[PDB]
């Protein structure tokens, strides 16, 4: 009943663009639609309401239209305190439903992976479980794939990565996947590389080493 | 000023009940409605119900009735929500927000809490085991070398991950947590340092789980 | 020890039940009942009319609709002196609800709303009705023509028509020439070959269509 | 200002007697008689009938502001009971005595004189009254819920005759009362039909009470 | 808080003998009033002041309901106000007379309402109750007059078959015909037609009108 | 609480803004609006008589005087009862502002005024106009004529003349044998060869000179 | 009693904001109307606002819209004043006022809060160099001679100084401190004793300089 | 809009005379004005309201008249309470201005300055920069002139004094007035003297001194 969906899911822009985000309607909503402005491990703020109108103390370049069942968030200007995560709610009726977030990061140049390869330590090893790592440290676009690879075959569904979210200074990314398996299958095994595609590279990367080189 | 103040998180096995309270300062606590929402991480927001404090007419969600009843202390301006069977899923963040009233619709929350975490789960407490991700001239690329830390396997969030007692923070990218099919949490931390600082400076990753109230210092050679 | 004199207090006091409430116009000393609608956009709408069972007429005199007539429950008339006490201390914005016989629904909305505001006695300006700012809803703009015209009875007649046009449409309204609304006509139940005599809304089914359920409501600026 | 009795309990007074109640604002009082004694009190009458000396079989202007002497026999006044009903929630209590020494009565739960209307006059003052517990007398005002006051002045009955006229006084008939509490004083057995202070269920319509009064208090 | 009642004015703090605000019917309106503060300890509301002649009290039966006059001169307060008074309040009156040879006299009764225990005055027509009569230098005449409601050449409620309100060229709480006619006209001393002045039977007769007249009423 | 009965206590309230209020003089029942002159001499004045566009015309009955009539905005005349109702409760202070066609202000003021002072009823007394000690502006002193005098209209002769002064003088004022000021007159804009029948202060610009506005502004003691 | 409580003083670099407050007590805060005034150093007052704590209303002089806003805390009785972007000559004493009420007129101030002194200033806090200003036979006229201390180059207000830590106080006059062109304070103390007496008596002014926290004891010979 | 300028900017007189200070208006201002008193280091109170009525507990010598654009606050016989710096504010108008304030002081007999100058310390002159002092100590009335010469040579734009308020036990005032130059600057000249004008002098003194004279 009265689903929100938000487009685009995500959106990457620079200071002083003009950004404009989206929020569609299910069924008829009329004028009624509010907005929100969610920092990380913060609560929401309101932004505007009832559509159009924006909340006391938030900024000018702020601004909302639209009606029936298409809404727009617009912000003539970006700045820095913009960058967050945009929430968009039903309003007009009672079951009260929300929209599916929008992230707002900023844009910055292109620029790849430096790639390191951790093996598993010894007090793994010891324990009855290893652990392969593999970084991608400081690399944008946020968008990246990763492949584990033991022996030239492909891994899938024992492999586990998370992002950083984008840096204060520098607005880059980093990503680590972790390979988890038990001790006797790590033994079986001899070379165990990640492979990592990206956009700023040609061709995939590929950080490897060899069980037991020490 | 105006706040709201929720209660702190709190881990509960799949079936039994919580209660979050919510306390309210810097105005007549009576005047104003108040919501409660739910934010699961990444995903979209659900709106539980409606409570007034003055009346106590309540307006809930319509599939979370039957589970959730809300109470209201007037005296101490308290806020109560409570959700009484538990469910693996119903894992989220837990707000209260105040609906202003502005001569129309209204329905639409100015003022918010400030989060009570909530983690339904059957697994059990448990301290990590830190593991070293030793840099090699392999991984070395011109001059600089990676790190790091691995706190695998701990329940429940948060841990907390600091290099040199926190005097190393230039290039450290803490991970966020991954929950594995284990039940248990599990995240890496690690830096970028000049390869050729390997054999003067000492890195030490500290961690520091206080559900279990474990703190670990680990070396990285 | 508090009274609350229009139903946008209501929603203040912590009550979203629409239903039959007291709400105190003039004073403290004596209250008028009236039905509330407080789900329609938002709620905290104040009716001052109602029709739909055409069992009460509403072809009654200048007395009883200065003084107000009928049922909260169902089909009344709140009053026009009562009328003009809200909008004298309050700015009020009006919606009106309308619907036929073929199960389709129709509204228009009017930002600013009062019955002759600004007036040292409303006897002497006759209760002139007046209308800003239109926003469309279902059917079109009637009211804006009735902008400025005092209220006319069979008993006594304002309108601008040598005739008493309050006669010729078997109601009364804030008439001009004559109507583009009579939401208090004659209710004859679907279509009628006679002229512009039944609750008619001119914008939206014509003269010769007579609803059935037609309010007025009314909300805080 | 103490605009019902039961606030004049609260205000110190407990000997039933007469007393000031403003039921319309500070501006004017009008006095009642309060039964501070029956069933622990708080009673507002509304309705005095024991000498027979004022007659009842006046017209509907009367009947809607009152008359009578708070002391001995009086009519409140149709408009105070209603302002009383519109803003708090009240019991009934009527309390009936023949020539044969003994006493008889009938309470409802819930009472009100054109409840929900936005004016008294148009409604005619209804009467609407609710859950009956049993006295001494049965129970006859339940088939008058729901009917607006009447008068030889003003006929709202459902006969085509005006009851009013035929029964000598004034009420909320239908097609005609089983209680005419306004009836003529006739001082006990009568031959004419209906037309006495009569409660049908207790004594029947040919015989006129004694004593009559209607009593009625906080939820 | 407000003073209803002028004994209420002692109360407040104010013992001049002047004309006073009181609140009869509530804070909303008040009404003004003379109060003799001085005379038998004080705490006297006057509802009826006669001395110039001046004014005319062959007034209707409306403005002796509403009231007429000023209440510093020659004034009567109102049948309304007074039922509002002595409605809410048990009161005694005082009334104090005046010859034109520098004579002075008077008359007081313990209990005083006007239509006491009365769900409306209309209906009962205001009538006047007086009990237990403490004599002055004036005899008792308001005995006579109690429990009859008050009569205007509009309003006829005497019990004789003619106007004895219009016979008296007055008003008052007539019977067959008064023994006080204090409303009636100011003919100044003696007068040869029968009973139509400024008269207290008790004291000087029904061919001698008064100089001066007023009836004044204190908490019980 | 207590309600504004006069414009003073809406400067307590906190406006300060001069514009239409909504003061009490009866009681909390019934507001009538007026306009507060906020700023000249201080403010907290509360006005019962504005003229200026001519579009309202004063030549009006005894019953429209008594009760009021106009728009608080434009023009419009309190009403003498309301008037009353003021004066009997507090003492208060009288000014005139007064403006010709040649660019002149002009003005007078009244320690003292009153309306019916200590009368048991107003409408007996025909609600004589009492005005005392008179500090002088740019007007003379016309109003200590009238002190005394019964309102009087073409309805309701009181005035002193064997004629009607009111109908002579096509307005409504406290008459004598006829006014020294009629600000009540009909607005003929300027000159005129009629005799005292205009807006007329006869000290300023005499009985031939017909003034462009007028307000009479009262405040608390 | 009736008092208003002003906050204490604040130094503001050039263009930036202040939050001047002021609680009542000993009278009903919503009642009476509360205007803000600031008095430059010998220089005419000038008035900045109204405001009414029941209603928020709020009256701002003409020149001083867009940079102070006034607003009111009911529950704690205080009344705030805030002036946005600061200016080198707004550096004076603010006061709140209240507006009594009476029958008339009124629009005058009986009970006033008692200073917030503010200093705005691009220099920055500075403690100050004590230099001696020593007497001499050339100085000495009669039996009576002068010397004092130099107080120079400090930055805010205020320094006390003190002779002998307070032991002597017949003859001493501190005079009030000149702002000088490089934006830091400067002033004098000096003290007239017989010329008898500097031999056997020793003479130490004591400077503090709370803002920077320094305290100097300086000796000064002939 | 609507300046107001106090008359005398200065008085001086003793305890029991007859004072009269006058506020005056650009404009038309009519009956309402007001009147202040602050002492030192105080806040305002008020004295007088409306052009002539004064405040409760205020003493019935203070009085107020005038009206229009002339104003005028008169004491019958002063008291030592009565001497501080009186205000004047606008009233009538809603811009609100305030009088340039009046000095009420005491007034003794004429006494004539002790005049002391001071050498730049050897401490200073070590920094780089050299002060000059002169002290006039103990004088009356307020008005006193100082000039300052370097080889006679008037000096101006480099000199800034400070006045103490008037004393508590003998009611003199104090002067000091302090030349600020530089090292190099002070180095170049040789004589130094700062020269008082006062009433109770004939001809200015001077009071003078060579470098390194002491
Ligand atoms: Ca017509
Ligand atoms: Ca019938
Ligand atoms: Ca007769
Ligand atoms: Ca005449």
């Amino acid at each position: 009943d009265i689903q929100m969906t938000q487009s685009p899911s995500s959106l990457s822009a620079s200071v002083g663009d003009r950004v404009t985000i989206t929020c569609r309607a299910s069924k008829s909503i009329s004028k009624y639609l509010a907005w929100y402005q969610q920092k990380p491990g913060k609560a929401p703020e309101l932004l505007i309401y009832s559509g159009s109108t924006l909340q006391s103390g938030i900024p000018a370049r702020f601004s909302g239209s639209g009606s029936g069942t298409e809404f727009t968030l617009t912000i003539s200007s970006l700045q820095s305190e913009d960058f967050a995560v945009y929430y968009c709610q039903q309003h007009n009726e009672y079951p009260f439903t929300f929209g599916q977030g929008t992230k707002l990061e900023i844009k910055r140049t292109v620029a790849a992976p430096s790639v390191f390869i951790f093996p598993p330590s010894d007090e793994q090893l010891k324990s009855g479980t290893a652990s392969v790592v593999c970084l991608l440290n400081n690399f944008y676009p946020r968008e990246a794939k990763v492949q584990w690879k033991v022996d030239n075959a492909l891994q899938s569904g024992n492999s586990q990565e998370s992002v950083t979210e984008q840096d204060s200074k520098d607005s880059t990314y980093s990503l680590s996947s972790t390979l988890t398996l038990s001790k006797a299958d790590y033994e079986k095994h001899k070379v165990y590389a990640c492979e990592v595609t990206h956009q700023g590279l040609s061709s995939p990367v590929t950080k490897s080493f060899n069980r037991g080189e020490c | 000023q105006m706040q709201l103040v929720q209660s702190g998180p709190e881990v509960k096995k799949p079936g039994t009940s919580v209660k979050v309270s919510c306390k309210a300062s810097g105005f007549t606590f009576t005047s104003y409605w108040m919501h409660w929402v739910r934010q699961a991480r990444g995903q979209r927001l659900e709106w539980i119900g409606v409570i007034h404090p003055n009346s106590g007419n309540t307006k809930y969600n319509e599939k979370f009735r039957s589970r959730v009843t809300m109470t209201t202390d007037t005296s101490t301006s308290t806020a109560y929500m409570e959700l009484r069977s538990l469910r693996s899923d119903d894992t989220a963040v837990y707000y209260c927000a105040r609906e202003m009233w502005n001569y129309g619709n209204s329905w639409y929350f100015d003022v918010w809490g400030q989060g009570t975490t909530v983690t339904v789960s059957s697994a059990s407490t448990k301290g990590p085991s830190v593991f070293p991700l030793a840099p090699s001239s392999k991984s070395t690329s011109g001059g600089t070398a990676a790190l790091g830390c691995l706190v695998k396997d701990y329940f429940p969030e948060p841990v907390t991950v600091s290099w040199n007692s926190g005097a190393l923070t230039s290039g450290v990218h803490t991970f966020p947590a991954v929950l594995q099919s284990s039940g248990l949490y599990s995240l890496s931390s690690v830096v970028t340092v000049p390869s050729s600082s390997l054999g003067t400076q000492t890195y030490i990753c500290n961690v520091n789980h206080k559900p279990s109230n474990t703190k670990v210092d680990k070396k990285v050679e | 020890l508090q009274q609350p004199l229009d139903c946008d207090d209501i929603y203040a006091q912590g009550y979203q039940s629409d239903g039959v409430y007291l709400i105190y116009p003039s004073g403290p000393s004596v209250p008028v009942p009236v039905f509330c609608d407080m789900t329609t956009e938002g709620g905290k709408w104040t009716v001052f009319q109602k029709r739909f069972n055409g069992s009460v007429s509403f072809f009654r005199g200048w007395n009883d609709y200065k003084l107000g007539f009928g049922r909260a429950d169902g089909e009344y008339w709140l009053g026009l002196q009562n009328m003009h006490l809200l909008t004298l201390k309050q700015k009020y914005e009006l919606r009106v609800d309308l619907e036929d016989f073929e199960n389709n629904t129709a509204y228009a909305k009017y930002a600013d709303f009062s019955i002759s505001p600004n007036a040292v006695s409303a006897e002497e300006d006759g209760y002139t009705l007046f209308v800003a700012g239109f926003e469309d809803g279902g059917a079109g703009d009637s009211l804006s023509y009735h902008s400025g015209q005092k209220f006319s009875t069979f008993d006594r007649d304002q309108d601008l028509f040598v005739q008493n046009c309050a006669a010729l449409s078997s109601g009364a309204f804030w008439f001009r020439s004559c109507h583009f609304a009579n939401l208090n006509g004659f209710y004859l139940g679907g279509s009628h070959l006679s002229y512009a005599n039944g609750i008619n809304w001119a914008q939206w089914k014509g003269f010769y269509y007579s609803l059935k359920r037609t309010e007025m409501k009314i909300r805080r600026a």
